[PDB]
């Protein structure tokens, strides 16, 4: 399945190159190599400098504001309301939210400190962000959590991973 | 603004997003029901069942009060001005397809004898095709319209 799926997402980020504005752009999605040995075994490509979103964020969020709450208490906050009206599981969710705030801004200050490079790099993740989110609405694309979105920390551009 | 309004409104109902939501709903509630039948472990089935009919209620309450505003707008409408008059057959139209909901027939009982009859003049082809003696409340609106 990933790897049909993998397919599939390159030759259409292929098509994305043969119109003048998403070609300036260089608008197009990263991939990534599945080998299915048998039908429980495969080989996958271990993308080279890349860094799991989740991984990135869980610790960031206790370094940048240490009086929050963990991402653990709002993983447990929010699943025990999940048995719930919308009503609580919505007031819940705020309560989580306001207690909690975000801090992927500085994964550029602190990986590209030179604001040239600085500029490039949170330009590519934008750009990256909003091809793989329009492809991934067209193809239903789902199981968009954290642990399959890679930050590429050496230019800046997202890969998404797990595409089945 | 009431035709605004109810286009609104109307235009809420007929969604492609929310009538296929609402497709979803039944089929849960249905393949649910279903797995409970089967079995009758229960305790969490039937949890996650309510759960399902709580969120279909809703839905379908949603939908209820957008129905209501619709009607409601669209009659409010014709009995204003003329700007608007194909109205009538949108309105014909939304009130044959809920003949048997209650809630319709209670909004336009409220504010049918507001509109003017010349409105309805040219759709007496398709009002008396719908005529007959049931003894219902949408017999008793009809047969008082056309006459
Ligand atoms: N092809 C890959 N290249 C680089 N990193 C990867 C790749 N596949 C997975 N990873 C990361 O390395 C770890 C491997 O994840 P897995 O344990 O194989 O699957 P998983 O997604 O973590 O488990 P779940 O079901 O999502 S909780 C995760 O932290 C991924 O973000
Ligand atoms: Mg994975």
């Amino acid at each position: 399945q990933d790897a049909i799926m993998e397919q599939v997402f390159a030759a259409v980020s292929e098509l994305l190159k043969l119109h003048r504005e998403t070609r300036q752009r260089n608008l197009g999605i990263r991939t990534y190599k599945v080998l299915p040995l048998t039908s429980s075994s495969g080989l996958i490509e271990f993308v080279s400098n890349t860094i799991p979103l989740h991984e990135y964020l869980m610790p960031a969020h206790e370094r940048y504001y240490p009086k929050d709450l963990k991402g653990s208490q709002c993983r447990k906050e929010i699943a025990n309301a999940q048995t719930k009206n919308t009503e609580t599981r919505i007031a819940v969710y705020r309560r989580v939210t306001e207690r909690f705030h975000p801090v992927m801004r500085y994964f550029f200050m602190e990986y590209f400190p030179d604001p040239d490079e600085w500029f490039q790099k949170r330009t590519n993740y934008t750009r990256t962000t909003a091809a793989i989110s329009m492809l991934g609405h067209v193809l239903g694309l789902g199981d968009r959590h954290g642990h399959n979105i890679l930050l590429d920390h050496k230019t800046g551009e997202v890969v998404h991973i797990d595409l089945g | 603004v009431f035709h605004q309004f109810a286009v609104f409104c109307d235009e809420q109902l007929q969604n492609p997003d929310s009538l296929e939501d609402l497709a979803r709903l039944q089929n849960l509630k249905k393949g649910k029901d279903e797995e409970v039948a089967q079995l009758k472990h229960l305790a969490k089935a039937k949890q996650w069942q309510e759960l399902d009919q709580q969120e279909l209620r809703r839905v379908e309450q949603t939908r209820s009060e957008f129905l209501k505003l619709c009607i409601e707008n669209y009659l409010l409408s014709l009995a204003a001005s003329d700007e608007h008059d194909n109205d009538a057959l949108r309105f014909m139209a939304l009130w044959l397809e809920k003949s048997e909901e209650e809630v319709a027939n209670e909004v336009v009982k409220k504010w049918i004898n507001k509109v003017p009859t010349r409105k309805f003049a040219l759709l007496m082809n398709q009002l008396s095709s719908r005529l007959q003696d049931h003894n219902t409340l949408f017999q008793k609106l009809l047969i008082d319209l056309v006459y």
